[PDB]
C-alpha cells in the first residue's frame, strides 16, 4: 500500500525532533544493528503508529528498518557495505502477559512475556526454502517451507507423473541462521494445582546473550513465538506498601514474630524454623576484585525420626518463597543437578539445559535414597554455584548459586543418639561440611507435650500475634531485592576470639573439628539476621544469635559424651 | 440427497434454538436456557457453547435426534451455520465450537465397530498419556501464482490439501499456490491416549488402548491419569481416531433415605464389606472404613494434608487376607491392584515420544485411582527405588517425575492397601512389629492401621470356618450371601463421600486424653492421631452423622486398642 509512504515520513520527521540521535550514533559507532525505541515515546507522539505496531507489527517493522537504514546512510556515508539492514528493538510494552493468556486472539501481534529459558539452540539450521529431486526422471522442483510444519510432501513430478522417491536438495536453498529456546513458566507465579505451560521461541540477528536458568522478558510477535526483544533483568511491592514494611520492622523485634508467622500448621521448636527463614532470607555475595567468590546461600539439612513432619514444613516454605520448587524425588531423580548437555530428537542435535532456580531455594526430599549423577552434580552446586556444561561441542558455565534445603532419614528409623552423625547417616564429611546447619530432632514423652501438641496439630485441622502471611512473603522480596548489609571492623574482632575458644575446645573434648567455614557461616547468619531486621549494617548481638545457632547444630550434632560442652558453651549463652 | 436435507435440519435446529427462551422463575415451567448463554457469552466471544443432548431428544419425538444422530458429519456445517445466523441476527475473528454431552448410553472401547463411523458417541476410560498441545491449521490463505489473490481454503482434517481451479478467470493454471498464514484461523490441536477402565476389562483379554483428538476450548482441561469421559464423532486417520467436544472428570432415594434412617446399618456394613470371609471384624472395619477419607482440605496456612486411610495387612501365610484383595478390585470402580512383587512404575514411571523426544508420565499403579484404593499384594519383597518413591508420593500428596530437564508433580489421591508377610512367614509373639516385618521406619510410618493376623487350632471356629469353606463349593450358594446386596451400598458409599462432616470440642477434649492414651502404650507420633483423626470423619460418613460426638469416636479408639 501506499498508505505506508505517509507513514515512513511521519516517524522520519519524529527521529529527529524528539535522543533518538544518540541511538542511531550509538548503534553506528559500536557497528551496531539494535536501534532502541521505548514504547511510551512514539505513543505520546502518535497513538495510531502503537496500534498500527500492536495489530500488524509485521507489515509495520517493514518501514521500521528502512526509515533505520535511511537515517543512517543520511548521517553516516558507506553504511550500506557492511551492514545491510538494521533492526529495532520494541521495548516497554505495558500490556506484560502470561504464557497461560496466550490465545487464538493474540495472534499475529506484539506480545512481551516473562519466562524462564531452557534448551537452548545456537545458530542451528532452520529451513526458509527446500528442492527436491526426482529419482525417476532426475529433475529439480523447488517451494517453500517456514518453521513450524515438518515438511511439505512432494510426491507429484512435472513429466513423470510418478510416486518415486524423492530427495531433500538444500545444496541451492536459503541461509537460515535459527537459535530457538524452550521458554517455561516461573514457578514463583503459578497458580496451585495447575501445571506451567511452555512456549518455543526463534532468535534472529540476539544469540547467547541470555543465560539459561534464569528470569527473561521477551517483547517479540505471535504466530510459536518470534522474538524482538530479550531482557535478561528479569506480585511485586509498591509504594503504599513500602513504608510501612520500614515501620513493621522498626518495631517489637519481629525477627521471633516471623518464626512464629513460618510455622501455622503446627507448633514445632525454633531450631528447624530458624535455619529454614535464614536459609530462605539469605546472606550476601562479595567478590574482592573480580575473584574469591563466596556462597550468599545458606544450604540446611533436616535430620530425625520418620513420623516428625519435615515435608510439610518444606512445602509451606516452598509456597512462602519466590522461585522455590519442591524437585525432590529418589527413583525419578533422572538427570542430577537439573544441569544437562544431551541430544534432542527433534531435529537431531546437541543442546544444554539448566532444568527447572538460579536466583530461588531448591528443596530436596529423601536425601539418603539417591544415585551417582544427582549426588555428584549437587555436590559440584554446593561446592560452587555454577555448574559447568562441556560437552557435544558447546562449553558454559552456568548460575546454580541456589540454595538447598535438604530433608533426610538415618539408617534404621531410629537416631541412635550413642553414636555420632557420620556414623549415623551414610553420607561423609565433605558433603555435610557443605551444609552449614545440621538441624536434628528426636523423641519426646510427658503429659506437657501430648497437652500441646496434639491440641496444636487438631486445631490446625478443626479449623477448615504474628506477622500475617501475605506481608511476610511481600516483605521477603522486598528485603531480598533491595538492600546489601556489609560489616564494620570497628569491635568484631571479638568473635575471631570467641572462635579462637570454641575451635580448641573441640579437640580436647571432643573429636570433630570447628574450622573457617563455620566462621563464614556465622557471619552470613548474622547479615541474614540483619538483612530481616532491615538495618544498614550487622549490630553486635546478631552474632549471638548466630553463635547460637551454630552451637546447638554442632554440638547437637554429636554424642552425649560432649555434655560438658552444653555446659562449656553456657558462659558465652 | 442430504443437499436439500441439510437445509431443513438446518432449520430444524434454529427453530429449536430459536422457539425455546427462558421462563424458569419459581421453578415453573421448563424451556431451554441457549438464549441467554448466548447473551452471557456475547462479552467474552469465546463461542464454545454446551448443548445437552438429553435437552435435544423431545423434540419431533426424538426422532430429530436420531436423524442428527447417525449422520452428525454430514450435518456438522449445516448446524453451525444455522448457530451462525441466529448469532449474527441476534447479536452483531469468528470461530465456532459446538458440544454435546449428557448420552443415555455410556460405551465401551471394545464395542466399537464400523456401523458407528461417522455417528456420536461416548466413550469412557482412563487417560494414559497425553500431547503438548499444538496449532491447528484448520482454515489458510492460499496466494496464486500470476494472480495474487487470496483464497481462503477450508481443510477437511485429514492432510495438507491444495485447491484446483483459481476462481479469478485471469488464470486457469493448476500449479503450486501458496500458503499464507495471517488470513488463516488456527486452532489448538491435541492429541492424548484413552486406554480400557480396569472394572470392564475381559478375562486374560489386554486393555486395548486409543489416540483421540481434540480441538476448541475443549483442550488443557483433561488432567493426565484421571477417568475420563468424552463425546465426540468417529473420525479416520490415514487408523480409526475419536475427536472429543466435551470433557469431564467422572469418578433410589427411597432406598438412601430408608437406609439412613434406622440404627443397625453399620453392624452390617461390617460383615457386608466382604461376606466371602469368615471372621476378622477389625480388617473388615479398616477396609469398610478405608474407601472413604476426610478432612483433608486445606489448612489454615495453604498447604493440602494427607486426609487418607493407610490400610496394611500382616500375619501367616496360607489366610484369607488376599481374599479381600480380591473383593476391592471386584467391587471398587477406582481400585488398581499390582502383585507388588513383579514391580518408577508404582510412582508413575516416565515414557519417552519421538515428536519432540519429549517425557510423559505414566501413571502405573500409583496414580491410576482418584479418590480409590491402589492395592499392593506382597509389599515386602518389592525393591528400595519403588518403596522409596511410595515414601515420596507419601508424605505429601502429590507424586514428582523429574526427566529430561523438566520437573512436574502432580495430586495424586490414593489409599495404599499394602498386604505383607514376615521374613519367616510365622509370626511370632516373641518381639516388635519393626523387626518382623523387616522394613525401615519411614516406609512403616504414615500408616494408620496395621491388621495382624494370628492362627492356632481352635476347633470351634475352625470346623465352622471348615464347613463354611466346603459350603462355598457349589453353584452359586445363599450361605455367601450378605443382609443387602451393592446395589443401594455402593450409592451408600457416593452419598456418604459427598457429605463432608466436621469435629467438635467434646472430641477434641477426648481426643488429646486418648492420644495420650495412645502414647502410654510406647512409634507413636503426629501420623497415628492424624490417622485416627482421618478415620473419625469415615466412620461419621459412614454412620451420616454430621456433627460427630465422641461415643463414635470411642469406637474408633478400641478399634486402635484392638490393634
Amino acid at each position: 500500500p501506499n498508505v505506508s509512504r505517509t507513514i515512513a515520513r511521519e516517524l522520519k520527521s519524529f527521529l529527529l525532533e524528539y535522543v533518538y540521535g544518540a541511538r542511531i550514533r550509538t548503534l553506528g559507532e559500536m557497528n551496531s544493528e539494535s536501534l532502541e525505541v521505548n514504547y511510551r515515546h512514539l505513543a505520546e507522539s502518535k497513538a495510531i503508529l502503537a496500534l498500527f505496531l500492536a495489530k500488524c507489527p509485521e507489515e509495520m517493522l517493514k518501514i521500521f528498518d528502512l526509515v533505520a537504514m535511511e537515517a543512517t546512510e543520511l548521517h553516516y556515508p558507506d553504511y550500506a557495505r557492511i551492514h545491510s539492514e538494521i533492526h529495532v528493538r520494541i521495548s516497554d510494552f505495558p500490556t506484560i502477559y502470561s504464557l497461560r493468556e496466550l490465545r487464538e486472539s493474540n495472534l499475529s501481534s506484539l506480545v512481551r512475556v516473562t519466562g524462564v529459558v531452557t534448551r537452548r539452540t545456537g545458530v542451528f539450521p532452520q529451513l526458509k526454502y527446500v528442492k527436491f529431486n526426482c529419482l525417476k526422471c532426475g529433475s529439480i522442483l523447488g517451494p517453500f517451507f517456514q518453521d513450524s510444519n515438518e515438511e511439505i510432501r512432494i510426491s507429484f513430478c512435472t513429466n513423470c507423473k510418478s510416486k518415486g522417491p524423492f530427495r531433500v536438495n538444500g545444496e541451492k536453498t536459503v541461509y537460515r541462521n535459527y537459535q530457538r529456546v524452550t521458554l517455561q513458566e516461573a514457578p514463583g507465579t503459578v497458580p496451585p494445582g495447575r501445571l506451567p505451560r511452555h512456549r518455543e521461541v526463534i532468535l534472529l540477528a540476539l544469540v547467547d546473550v541470555s543465560k539459561p536458568g534464569e528470569e527473561v522478558e521477551v517483547t517479540g510477535i505471535y504466530k510459536i513465538i518470534e522474538a524482538n526483544s530479550i531482557k535478561r533483568r528479569e506480585f511485586s511491592w509498591t509504594e503504599e506498601e513500602e513504608r510501612e514494611f520500614r515501620k513493621i520492622s522498626r518495631d517489637r523485634g519481629i525477627i521471633d514474630k516471623i518464626i512464629s508467622s513460618m510455622a501455622p500448621s503446627i507448633y514445632g521448636h525454633r531450631d528447624i524454623k530458624t535455619a529454614v527463614a535464614c536459609s530462605l532470607f539469605g546472606g550476601v555475595p562479595k567478590n574482592v576484585n573480580g575473584k574469591h567468590s563466596i556462597r550468599g546461600d545458606i544450604n540446611v539439612l533436616l535430620l530425625g525420626d520418620p513420623g516428625t513432619a519435615k515435608s510439610q514444613i518444606l512445602k509451606y516454605v516452598e509456597k512462602t518463597a519466590h522461585r522455590a520448587v519442591f524437585a525432590t524425588g529418589q527413583g525419578a531423580s533422572a538427570v542430577g543437578l537439573t544441569a544437562s548437555v544431551r541430544k534432542d530428537p527433534i531435529t537431531k542435535e546437541w543442546t544444554l539445559e539448566g532444568g527447572a532456580a538460579d536466583k530461588g531455594v531448591c528443596l530436596i526430599d529423601e536425601f539418603d535414597k539417591m544415585n551417582d549423577q544427582d549426588r555428584t552434580s549437587i555436590h559440584e552446586a554446593m561446592e560452587q554455584q555454577s555448574i559447568s556444561i562441556s560437552k557435544a561441542g558447546i562449553v558454559t558455565t552456568l548460575q546454580a548459586r541456589c540454595s538447598i534445603i535438604a530433608a533426610a532419614n538415618p539408617n534404621g528409623g531410629r537416631y541412635n543418639s550413642t553414636l555420632p552423625l557420620a556414623q549415623n547417616v551414610s553420607l561423609t564429611e565433605p558433603i555435610l561440611s557443605r551444609f552449614d546447619i545440621l538441624c536434628v530432632v528426636r523423641d519426646l514423652v510427658d503429659e506437657e507435650a501430648d497437652e500441646r501438641l496434639a491440641t496444636f496439630v487438631v486445631d490446625s485441622h478443626v479449623r477448615s500475634s504474628p506477622i500475617p502471611q501475605e506481608l511476610l512473603m511481600k516483605y521477603i522480596h522486598y528485603a531480598r531485592t533491595k538492600i546489601y548489609p556489609k560489616l564494620h571492623q570497628m569491635d568484631m574482632d571479638k568473635v575471631s576470639r570467641v572462635y579462637a575458644d570454641l575451635r580448641r575446645e573441640s579437640i580436647s573434648t571432643g573429636s570433630f573439628p570447628i574450622t573457617v567455614r563455620h566462621l563464614e557461616s556465622i557471619l552470613r547468619i548474622a547479615e541474614s539476621f540483619a538483612k530481616m531486621r532491615l538495618s544498614e549494617f550487622v549490630s553486635s548481638y546478631d552474632l549471638d544469635r548466630a553463635i547460637k545457632v551454630v552451637v546447638d547444630s554442632f554440638v547437637d550434632a554429636q554424642k552425649v559424651s560432649v555434655r560438658r560442652q552444653l555446659r562449656r558453651s553456657f558462659a558465652i549463652y | 440427497v442430504d443437499d436439500v436435507t441439510g437445509e431443513k435440519v438446518r432449520e430444524a435446529f434454529e427453530q429449536f434454538l430459536e422457539d425455546f427462551s427462558v421462563q424458569s422463575t419459581d421453578t415453573g415451567e421448563v424451556e431451554k436456557v441457549y438464549r441467554a448463554q448466548i447473551e452471557f457469552m456475547k462479552i467474552y466471544d469465546l463461542n464454545t457453547i454446551y448443548i445437552d443432548y438429553q435437552h435435544l431428544s423431545m423434540r419431533e419425538n426424538g426422532a430429530l435426534a436420531m436423524a442428527i444422530s447417525e449422520q452428525y458429519y454430514r450435518f456438522l456445517p449445516f448446524l453451525q451455520k444455522g448457530l451462525r445466523r441466529v448469532v449474527r441476527k441476534y447479536a452483531p475473528e469468528r470461530v465456532f465450537q459446538i458440544s454435546f454431552f449428557n448420552l443415555p448410553t455410556v460405551h465401551r472401547i471394545r464395542d466399537i465397530r464400523s456401523e458407528k463411523i461417522g455417528s456420536l458417541l461416548s466413550i469412557s476410560g482412563t487417560v494414559t498419556r497425553t500431547s503438548e498441545v499444538r496449532p491447528e491449521l484448520y482454515k489458510a490463505s492460499f496466494t496464486c501464482d500470476m494472480c495474487r489473490a487470496i483464497v481462503d481454503n477450508v481443510e477437511q482434517s485429514f492432510k495438507y490439501t491444495e485447491p484446483t481451479f483459481c476462481p479469478n478467470p485471469s488464470c486457469e493454471n493448476r500449479a503450486f499456490w501458496t500458503l499464507n498464514v495471517t488470513r488463516s484461523r488456527f486452532l489448538d490441536w491435541q492429541k492424548v491416549r484413552i486406554q480400557e477402565n480396569a472394572n470392564e476389562i475381559p478375562t486374560g483379554s489386554m486393555p486395548r488402548t486409543l489416540d483421540v483428538i481434540l480441538r476448541g476450548d475443549s483442550v488443557e482441561r483433561a488432567k493426565p491419569g484421571d477417568r475420563c469421559k468424552f463425546t465426540g464423532v468417529e473420525i479416520v486417520v490415514p487408523k480409526i481416531s475419536f475427536l472429543a467436544c466435551h470433557v469431564i472428570s467422572i469418578g433410589e432415594i427411597n432406598e438412601l433415605k430408608e437406609m439412613v434412617k434406622d440404627e443397625h446399618i453399620y453392624d452390617k456394613l461390617v460383615r457386608s464389606i466382604a461376606p466371602a470371609v469368615f471372621g476378622h471384624e477389625a480388617v473388615k472395619k479398616g477396609i469398610l472404613l478405608q474407601m472413604l477419607g476426610g478432612v483433608h482440605k486445606s489448612t489454615v496456612e495453604g498447604i493440602k494434608l494427607r486426609g487418607d486411610i493407610n490400610i496394611c495387612v500382616v500375619g501367616d501365610p496360607s489366610t484369607s487376607k488376599s481374599q479381600f484383595l480380591k473383593y476391592v478390585v471386584g467391587f471398587a470402580p477406582r481400585s488398581v491392584y499390582t502383585s507388588g512383587k513383579a514391580s518408577a512404575g508404582l510412582t508413575a514411571a516416565v515414557v519417552r515420544d519421538e515428536e519432540g523426544g519429549d517425557y510423559t508420565i505414566e501413571a502405573g499403579a500409583l496414580m491410576l485411582a482418584d479418590n480409590g484404593i491402589c492395592c499392593i499384594d506382597e509389599f515386602d519383597k518389592m525393591d528400595i527405588s519403588d518403596q522409596v518413591a511410595i515414601h515420596e508420593a507419601m508424605e505429601q500428596q502429590t507424586i514428582s517425575i523429574a526427566k529430561a530437564g523438566i520437573h512436574a508433580t502432580l495430586n495424586a489421591r490414593t489409599s495404599i492397601l499394602a498386604a505383607a508377610n514376615p521374613v519367616g512367614g510365622r509370626y511370632n509373639r516373641k518381639l516388635s512389629l519393626r523387626g518382623n516385618l523387616n522394613m525401615t521406619a519411614p516406609i512403616m510410618s504414615r500408616f494408620d492401621l496395621f491388621f495382624v493376623i494370628l492362627d492356632d487350632c481352635n476347633e470351634k471356629i475352625d470346623t465352622e470356618l471348615a464347613s463354611h469353606i466346603v459350603d462355598l463349593h457349589m453353584k452359586r450358594d445363599e450361605a455367601i450371601e450378605p443382609p443387602f446386596s451393592a446395589e443401594q451400598l455402593r450409592r451408600y458409599i457416593k452419598y456418604a463421600r459427598t457429605f463432608k462432616p466436621i469435629l467438635t470440642k467434646e472430641a477434641r477434649s477426648y481426643l488429646v486424653e486418648k492420644y495420650k492414651e495412645l502414647r502410654k502404650d510406647d512409634r507413636i507420633t503426629v501420623r497415628q492421631l492424624e490417622s485416627m483423626i482421618r478415620l473419625s470423619e469415615a466412620i461419621a460418613r459412614a454412620n451420616c452423622v454430621d456433627e460427630i460426638t465422641p461415643s463414635f469416636i470411642a469406637e474408633a479408639y478400641d478399634l486402635l486398642r484392638q490393634s
